[PDB]
Protein backbone atom coordinates (compact mmCIF):
# COMPACT_ATOMS: atom_id res chain seq x y z
CA UNK A 1 0.00 0.00 0.00
CA UNK A 2 1.08 3.63 0.08
CA UNK A 3 0.12 6.65 1.61
CA UNK A 4 -0.48 9.37 -0.76
CA UNK A 5 1.76 12.05 1.42
CA UNK A 6 4.54 9.24 2.59
CA UNK A 7 5.63 6.63 0.30
CA UNK A 8 5.14 2.90 -0.51
CA UNK A 9 4.90 1.04 2.55
CA UNK A 10 4.20 -3.27 2.28
CA UNK A 11 2.39 -4.19 5.31
CA UNK A 12 0.74 -7.45 6.68
CA UNK A 13 -3.40 -7.74 6.49
CA UNK A 14 -4.02 -7.49 10.26
CA UNK A 15 -2.69 -3.97 10.75
CA UNK A 16 -6.41 -3.08 8.96
CA UNK A 17 -8.88 -2.51 11.54
CA UNK A 18 -12.56 -3.53 10.95
CA UNK A 19 -13.85 -0.28 11.97
CA UNK A 20 -15.72 2.45 9.46
CA UNK A 21 -13.25 4.51 8.16
CA UNK A 22 -14.65 8.00 9.63
CA UNK A 23 -15.15 11.99 8.06
CA UNK A 24 -11.53 13.32 9.62
CA UNK A 25 -9.88 10.11 7.83
CA UNK A 26 -11.18 10.80 4.64
CA UNK A 27 -10.96 14.59 4.80
CA UNK A 28 -7.29 14.25 5.31
CA UNK A 29 -6.79 11.42 2.62
CA UNK A 30 -8.52 13.92 -0.14
CA UNK A 31 -6.08 16.51 1.12
CA UNK A 32 -3.22 14.64 0.71
CA UNK A 33 -4.47 13.69 -2.78
CA UNK A 34 -4.93 17.62 -3.61
CA UNK A 35 -1.29 17.93 -2.53
CA UNK A 36 -0.06 15.11 -4.75
CA UNK A 37 -1.96 16.50 -7.50
CA UNK A 38 -4.27 12.94 -7.90
CA UNK A 39 -8.14 12.40 -8.03
CA UNK A 40 -10.98 9.75 -6.38
CA UNK A 41 -11.76 6.69 -7.87
CA UNK A 42 -15.08 7.04 -10.63
CA UNK A 43 -18.49 5.62 -9.75
CA UNK A 44 -18.31 3.19 -12.54
CA UNK A 45 -15.48 1.80 -11.15
CA UNK A 46 -16.48 2.11 -7.67
CA UNK A 47 -19.59 -0.16 -9.04
CA UNK A 48 -16.58 -2.34 -10.79
CA UNK A 49 -14.73 -2.88 -7.57
CA UNK A 50 -18.16 -3.97 -5.54
CA UNK A 51 -19.56 -6.27 -7.93
CA UNK A 52 -16.07 -7.59 -8.07
CA UNK A 53 -16.18 -8.15 -4.62
CA UNK A 54 -19.80 -9.57 -4.28
CA UNK A 55 -19.00 -12.18 -7.32
CA UNK A 56 -15.79 -12.91 -4.85
CA UNK A 57 -17.86 -13.40 -2.43
CA UNK A 58 -20.16 -15.34 -3.35
CA UNK A 59 -18.34 -17.61 -5.76
CA UNK A 60 -18.44 -21.66 -5.10
CA UNK A 61 -14.60 -23.04 -4.88
CA UNK A 62 -13.73 -25.73 -7.30
CA UNK A 63 -12.16 -28.88 -6.34
CA UNK A 64 -8.42 -27.82 -7.88
CA UNK A 65 -8.85 -24.51 -6.15
CA UNK A 66 -9.81 -25.82 -2.47
CA UNK A 67 -6.79 -28.82 -3.04
CA UNK A 68 -4.59 -25.62 -4.12
CA UNK A 69 -5.45 -23.37 -1.04
CA UNK A 70 -5.07 -26.29 1.03
CA UNK A 71 -1.91 -27.56 -0.41
CA UNK A 72 -0.64 -23.67 0.41
CA UNK A 73 -1.76 -23.38 3.83
CA UNK A 74 0.06 -27.43 4.56
CA UNK A 75 3.03 -25.58 3.31
CA UNK A 76 2.26 -22.64 6.22
CA UNK A 77 1.51 -25.21 8.38
CA UNK A 78 3.74 -24.85 11.27
CA UNK A 79 2.51 -28.32 13.17
CA UNK A 80 -0.73 -29.93 13.46
CA UNK A 81 -1.73 -33.08 15.38
CA UNK A 82 -3.73 -34.70 12.88
CA UNK A 83 -0.63 -33.76 9.98
CA UNK A 84 2.12 -34.93 12.44
CA UNK A 85 0.46 -38.42 12.90
CA UNK A 86 -0.31 -38.73 9.06
CA UNK A 87 3.30 -37.55 8.42
CA UNK A 88 4.38 -39.81 10.74
CA UNK A 89 2.53 -42.69 9.28
CA UNK A 90 3.34 -42.38 5.85
CA UNK A 91 7.04 -42.11 7.24
CA UNK A 92 6.66 -45.30 8.42
CA UNK A 93 5.72 -47.02 4.88
CA UNK A 94 8.41 -45.31 3.70
CA UNK A 95 10.53 -46.48 6.22
CA UNK A 96 9.39 -50.28 5.37
CA UNK A 97 9.51 -49.47 1.75
CA UNK A 98 13.08 -48.84 2.54
CA UNK A 99 13.66 -51.45 4.78
CA UNK A 100 12.56 -54.44 2.38
CA UNK A 101 14.62 -53.11 -0.69
CA UNK A 102 17.29 -53.63 1.94
CA UNK A 103 18.84 -49.66 1.37
CA UNK A 104 20.58 -49.45 4.56
CA UNK A 105 21.19 -45.45 3.74
CA UNK A 106 17.92 -44.25 3.41
CA UNK A 107 16.95 -46.14 6.34
CA UNK A 108 19.33 -44.25 8.81
CA UNK A 109 18.29 -40.56 7.62
CA UNK A 110 14.10 -41.83 7.70
CA UNK A 111 14.78 -43.07 11.47
CA UNK A 112 16.67 -39.87 12.44
CA UNK A 113 13.85 -37.62 10.69
CA UNK A 114 11.39 -39.74 12.94
CA UNK A 115 13.34 -39.51 16.32
CA UNK A 116 13.62 -35.36 15.69
CA UNK A 117 10.01 -35.34 14.73
CA UNK A 118 8.62 -37.91 17.80
CA UNK A 119 9.32 -37.87 21.23
CA UNK A 120 5.73 -36.62 22.65
CA UNK A 121 4.68 -36.17 25.93
CA UNK B 1 7.50 -55.54 -18.01
CA UNK B 2 6.76 -54.17 -14.60
CA UNK B 3 3.84 -53.69 -11.60
CA UNK B 4 0.50 -54.22 -12.73
CA UNK B 5 -2.42 -54.05 -10.59
CA UNK B 6 -4.02 -57.23 -9.63
CA UNK B 7 -6.69 -56.23 -7.14
CA UNK B 8 -7.22 -54.63 -3.68
CA UNK B 9 -6.82 -57.02 -0.76
CA UNK B 10 -9.04 -56.07 2.32
CA UNK B 11 -6.52 -55.55 5.60
CA UNK B 12 -7.09 -56.75 9.49
CA UNK B 13 -7.05 -54.05 11.61
CA UNK B 14 -4.19 -53.93 13.92
CA UNK B 15 -2.05 -56.66 12.04
CA UNK B 16 1.56 -56.06 10.64
CA UNK B 17 -0.01 -54.35 7.52
CA UNK B 18 -2.32 -51.95 9.02
CA UNK B 19 -1.34 -47.95 9.99
CA UNK B 20 -2.67 -48.37 13.84
CA UNK B 21 0.60 -50.88 14.30
CA UNK B 22 2.86 -48.35 14.94
CA UNK B 23 0.68 -45.69 16.17
CA UNK B 24 1.27 -45.01 19.65
CA UNK B 25 -1.07 -44.39 22.46
CA UNK B 26 -0.98 -40.78 21.91
CA UNK B 27 -1.73 -40.77 18.11
CA UNK B 28 -4.13 -43.45 18.82
CA UNK B 29 -6.24 -40.97 20.69
CA UNK B 30 -5.57 -38.08 18.01
CA UNK B 31 -7.05 -40.70 14.93
CA UNK B 32 -10.11 -41.21 16.95
CA UNK B 33 -9.33 -44.84 18.03
CA UNK B 34 -9.95 -46.59 21.32
CA UNK B 35 -6.74 -47.99 22.44
CA UNK B 36 -9.26 -51.06 24.25
CA UNK B 37 -10.07 -52.16 20.75
CA UNK B 38 -7.59 -55.30 20.16
CA UNK B 39 -8.56 -55.79 16.06
CA UNK B 40 -8.83 -58.24 14.56
CA UNK B 41 -11.22 -57.52 11.80
CA UNK B 42 -11.98 -55.93 8.18
CA UNK B 43 -13.85 -52.63 7.34
CA UNK B 44 -15.96 -53.16 4.56
CA UNK B 45 -18.59 -50.29 3.48
CA UNK C 1 4.22 -68.95 -8.09
CA UNK C 2 1.99 -71.93 -8.41
CA UNK C 3 0.89 -71.23 -11.80
CA UNK C 4 4.15 -68.95 -13.08
CA UNK C 5 3.69 -69.36 -16.53
CA UNK C 6 1.04 -69.00 -19.17
CA UNK C 7 1.72 -70.28 -22.42
CA UNK C 8 0.32 -69.31 -25.89
CA UNK C 9 1.88 -71.24 -28.96
CA UNK C 10 1.36 -70.44 -32.40
CA UNK C 11 3.02 -72.26 -35.46
CA UNK C 12 2.33 -69.92 -37.78
CA UNK C 13 2.57 -70.83 -41.41
CA UNK C 14 1.08 -67.68 -44.10
CA UNK C 15 7.99 -70.23 -44.21
CA UNK C 16 7.13 -72.60 -41.36
CA UNK C 17 7.85 -70.43 -38.09
CA UNK C 18 6.72 -71.73 -34.33
CA UNK C 19 6.36 -68.94 -31.92
CA UNK C 20 5.68 -69.51 -28.09
CA UNK C 21 4.31 -66.49 -26.47
CA UNK C 22 4.33 -66.44 -22.48
CA UNK C 23 4.23 -64.66 -19.24
CA UNK C 24 6.05 -64.76 -16.52
CA UNK C 25 4.77 -63.87 -12.38
CA UNK C 26 7.26 -62.40 -10.33
CA UNK C 27 7.72 -60.50 -6.81
CA UNK C 28 4.40 -59.25 -5.10
CA UNK C 29 4.18 -55.77 -3.96
CA UNK C 30 1.91 -54.38 -0.90
CA UNK C 31 1.35 -51.20 0.17
CA UNK C 32 -0.55 -49.44 3.16
CA UNK C 33 -4.19 -48.43 2.82
CA UNK C 34 -5.21 -45.63 0.36
CA UNK C 35 -8.08 -44.03 -0.29
CA UNK C 36 -8.75 -42.16 -3.73
CA UNK C 37 -10.80 -39.41 -4.61
CA UNK C 38 -13.27 -38.45 -6.62
CA UNK C 39 -11.21 -35.01 -7.90
CA UNK C 40 -8.26 -37.57 -8.64
CA UNK C 41 -6.27 -36.57 -5.18
CA UNK C 42 -4.94 -39.92 -2.83
CA UNK C 43 -3.82 -40.03 0.68
CA UNK C 44 -3.34 -42.67 3.63
CA UNK C 45 -6.35 -44.34 4.54
CA UNK D 1 24.19 -83.24 22.41
CA UNK D 2 27.27 -81.43 23.42
CA UNK D 3 29.22 -82.37 20.01
CA UNK D 4 29.57 -78.80 18.15
CA UNK D 5 28.82 -80.34 15.38
CA UNK D 6 25.11 -81.12 16.53
CA UNK D 7 24.67 -77.96 18.17
CA UNK D 8 25.44 -76.13 14.74
CA UNK D 9 23.74 -78.48 12.88
CA UNK D 10 20.51 -77.34 15.40
CA UNK D 11 21.54 -73.78 15.07
CA UNK D 12 21.29 -73.71 11.62
CA UNK D 13 17.92 -75.27 11.31
CA UNK D 14 16.40 -73.69 13.88
CA UNK D 15 17.46 -69.75 12.30
CA UNK D 16 17.07 -71.50 8.38
CA UNK D 17 13.07 -71.59 8.97
CA UNK D 18 12.81 -68.64 10.89
CA UNK D 19 13.89 -66.06 7.74
CA UNK D 20 10.64 -65.91 5.81
CA UNK D 21 9.59 -62.35 4.30
CA UNK D 22 8.75 -62.70 0.15
CA UNK D 23 6.54 -59.83 -0.29
CA UNK D 24 8.09 -56.67 -0.48
CA UNK D 25 6.26 -53.47 0.27
CA UNK D 26 6.16 -50.16 -1.68
CA UNK D 27 4.59 -46.64 -1.33
CA UNK D 28 1.38 -45.45 -3.71
CA UNK D 29 1.49 -42.21 -4.78
CA UNK D 30 -1.22 -42.11 -7.00
CA UNK D 31 -3.55 -43.97 -7.82
CA UNK D 32 -3.34 -47.62 -9.12
CA UNK D 33 -5.79 -47.78 -12.19
CA UNK D 34 -4.40 -44.57 -13.60
CA UNK D 35 -2.16 -46.98 -15.95
CA UNK D 36 -4.61 -48.60 -16.77
CA UNK D 37 -7.33 -45.18 -18.19
CA UNK D 38 -4.50 -44.27 -19.96
CA UNK D 39 -3.83 -47.21 -22.27
CA UNK D 40 -7.13 -47.60 -22.75
CA UNK D 41 -7.08 -43.82 -23.98
CA UNK D 42 -3.79 -44.13 -26.08
CA UNK D 43 -5.99 -47.44 -27.34
CA UNK D 44 -8.67 -45.61 -27.99
CA UNK D 45 -6.82 -43.28 -30.15
CA UNK D 46 -4.76 -45.61 -32.03
CA UNK D 47 -7.71 -47.49 -33.09
CA UNK D 48 -9.57 -44.24 -34.42
CA UNK D 49 -6.46 -43.41 -36.40
CA UNK D 50 -5.71 -47.20 -37.45
CA UNK D 51 -10.02 -47.13 -38.28
CA UNK E 1 -26.52 -19.68 5.99
CA UNK E 2 -25.74 -22.69 7.56
CA UNK E 3 -22.60 -23.25 9.94
CA UNK E 4 -20.24 -26.25 10.21
CA UNK E 5 -17.41 -27.60 11.95
CA UNK E 6 -14.38 -29.74 10.42
CA UNK E 7 -13.82 -33.17 12.00
CA UNK E 8 -10.20 -33.03 11.91
CA UNK E 9 -9.07 -29.17 13.19
CA UNK E 10 -12.71 -27.97 14.15
CA UNK E 11 -12.88 -24.77 12.36
CA UNK E 12 -16.15 -23.14 11.60
CA UNK E 13 -17.28 -21.91 8.08
CA UNK E 14 -20.18 -21.98 6.06
CA UNK E 15 -22.18 -23.16 3.15
CA UNK E 16 -24.19 -22.24 -0.07
CA UNK E 17 -25.43 -25.65 -1.06
CA UNK E 18 -22.98 -25.42 -3.93
CA UNK E 19 -19.08 -25.70 -2.51
CA UNK E 20 -17.77 -29.19 -2.50
CA UNK E 21 -17.90 -30.64 0.69
CA UNK E 22 -14.41 -30.10 2.47
CA UNK E 23 -12.66 -28.07 5.04
CA UNK E 24 -11.26 -24.76 4.20
CA UNK E 25 -8.17 -24.72 5.71
CA UNK E 26 -7.26 -28.24 6.73
CA UNK E 27 -9.56 -30.02 3.73
CA UNK E 28 -11.03 -32.62 5.79
CA UNK E 29 -14.00 -34.35 4.05
CA UNK E 30 -15.56 -34.86 6.87
CA UNK E 31 -17.77 -32.11 8.71
CA UNK E 32 -20.88 -31.83 11.35
CA UNK E 33 -23.45 -29.62 11.67
CA UNK E 34 -23.50 -27.06 14.15
CA UNK E 35 -25.92 -27.08 17.33
CA UNK E 36 -29.13 -25.38 16.62
CA UNK E 37 -30.36 -21.66 18.32
CA UNK E 38 -34.05 -22.95 19.58
CA UNK E 39 -34.28 -23.38 23.28
CA UNK E 40 -33.02 -26.41 25.06
CA UNK E 41 -34.75 -26.96 28.54
CA UNK E 42 -34.56 -30.72 30.26
CA UNK E 43 -36.35 -31.39 33.46
CA UNK E 44 -33.68 -32.49 36.16
CA UNK E 45 -34.98 -35.98 36.68
CA UNK F 1 -16.88 9.83 -13.62
CA UNK F 2 -18.72 11.43 -10.64
CA UNK F 3 -16.66 11.85 -7.67
CA UNK F 4 -17.16 8.49 -4.86
CA UNK F 5 -19.21 9.91 -1.50
CA UNK F 6 -18.57 8.11 1.78
CA UNK F 7 -21.38 5.68 1.05
CA UNK F 8 -19.77 4.23 -2.04
CA UNK F 9 -16.75 3.67 -0.18
CA UNK F 10 -18.63 2.02 2.86
CA UNK F 11 -20.19 -0.36 -0.07
CA UNK F 12 -16.81 -1.85 -0.22
CA UNK F 13 -15.74 -2.27 3.15
CA UNK F 14 -13.45 -5.72 3.47
CA UNK F 15 -13.15 -6.05 6.79
CA UNK F 16 -10.03 -8.27 8.59
CA UNK F 17 -12.16 -11.14 9.17
CA UNK F 18 -13.10 -10.43 5.40
CA UNK F 19 -10.03 -10.65 4.61
CA UNK F 20 -8.99 -13.66 6.40
CA UNK G 1 -18.29 -42.68 34.41
CA UNK G 2 -18.77 -40.02 37.14
CA UNK G 3 -19.07 -40.54 41.17
CA UNK G 4 -22.63 -40.69 41.72
CA UNK G 5 -23.85 -37.79 43.52
CA UNK G 6 -26.20 -39.78 46.07
CA UNK G 7 -25.90 -43.45 46.91
CA UNK G 8 -28.40 -45.64 45.39
CA UNK G 9 -30.01 -47.38 47.98
CA UNK G 10 -30.25 -44.68 50.74
CA UNK G 11 -29.43 -41.23 49.06
CA UNK G 12 -26.76 -40.30 51.22
CA UNK G 13 -24.74 -37.67 48.98
CA UNK G 14 -21.31 -39.15 48.26
CA UNK G 15 -20.67 -37.19 45.37
CA UNK G 16 -18.26 -34.96 47.46
CA UNK G 17 -16.26 -37.51 48.94
CA UNK G 18 -14.31 -38.84 45.33
CA UNK G 19 -10.92 -36.55 45.89
CA UNK G 20 -10.77 -37.23 49.42
CA UNK G 21 -10.78 -40.56 48.81
CA UNK G 22 -8.16 -40.68 46.49
CA UNK G 23 -5.95 -38.50 48.49
CA UNK G 24 -6.66 -41.08 51.66
CA UNK G 25 -5.36 -43.85 48.91
CA UNK G 26 -2.17 -41.41 48.09
CA UNK G 27 -1.45 -41.23 51.52
CA UNK G 28 -0.96 -44.78 51.98
CA UNK G 29 -4.29 -45.93 53.79
CA UNK G 30 -6.17 -49.50 53.05
CA UNK G 31 -9.78 -48.76 51.33
CA UNK G 32 -11.52 -49.76 54.47
CA UNK G 33 -9.84 -47.44 56.85
CA UNK G 34 -10.05 -44.58 54.13
CA UNK G 35 -14.16 -45.46 53.91
CA UNK G 36 -14.23 -44.92 57.86
CA UNK G 37 -12.36 -41.93 57.85
CA UNK G 38 -15.12 -40.53 55.42
CA UNK G 39 -17.78 -41.73 57.57
CA UNK G 40 -19.52 -44.54 55.45
CA UNK G 41 -20.29 -46.57 57.60
CA UNK G 42 -23.70 -48.17 55.78
CA UNK G 43 -22.39 -50.86 53.22
CA UNK G 44 -24.24 -49.26 50.58
CA UNK G 45 -22.98 -46.41 50.27
CA UNK G 46 -19.34 -48.15 50.80
CA UNK G 47 -19.79 -49.86 47.60
CA UNK G 48 -20.79 -46.81 45.62
CA UNK G 49 -17.59 -45.43 46.42
CA UNK G 50 -15.13 -48.91 46.16
CA UNK G 51 -16.64 -50.02 43.20
CA UNK G 52 -16.64 -46.84 40.95
CA UNK G 53 -14.83 -46.53 37.73
CA UNK G 54 -13.68 -43.07 36.69
CA UNK G 55 -14.20 -43.77 32.85
CA UNK G 56 -14.35 -39.79 32.17
CA UNK G 57 -10.92 -39.49 32.35
CA UNK G 58 -10.54 -42.02 29.10
CA UNK G 59 -13.48 -39.71 27.22
CA UNK G 60 -11.44 -36.73 28.06
CA UNK G 61 -8.35 -37.97 26.28
CA UNK G 62 -9.93 -37.05 23.10
CA UNK G 63 -9.35 -34.04 21.86
CA UNK G 64 -12.52 -31.59 21.85
CA UNK G 65 -15.10 -31.14 18.87
CA UNK G 66 -15.85 -27.77 18.90
CA UNK G 67 -13.33 -24.98 19.73
ZN1 LIG H 1 -10.29 -28.74 9.01
ZN1 LIG I 1 -26.24 -45.66 51.23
Amino acid sequence: VAFPNQKEMVRPLFVFSDSSITHPEFDLFLRELDAEGLSVMDLRDVDYKYHQLKEMSSRSLSNDEVNSIVKMKQSLSSNTGFNTVLKKAQLQEELEEARDAHDHERVARIEAELKSIGAES
Amino acid sequence: GNKVHIGKVPIMLRSKFCSLRTLDEVDLYKMKECPYDMGGYFVIN
Amino acid sequence: WEEPRLILDQPAQHDNINKRYEIRFGKIYLSRPTMTEADGTTHAM
Amino acid sequence: FQSTTHQKLAKALSAKQKKESYARSVVTKEDPEERQRRLESQENERYRLER
Amino acid sequence: GVKYTCGACAHNFSLNKSDPVRCKECGHRVIYKARTKRMIQFDAR
Amino acid sequence: SKPATLSDINKIIFGRTAMS
Amino acid sequence: MIIPVRCFSCGKVVGDKWDAYLRLLEEGKQEGDALDELKLKRYCCRRMVLTHVDLIEKFLRYNPLEK
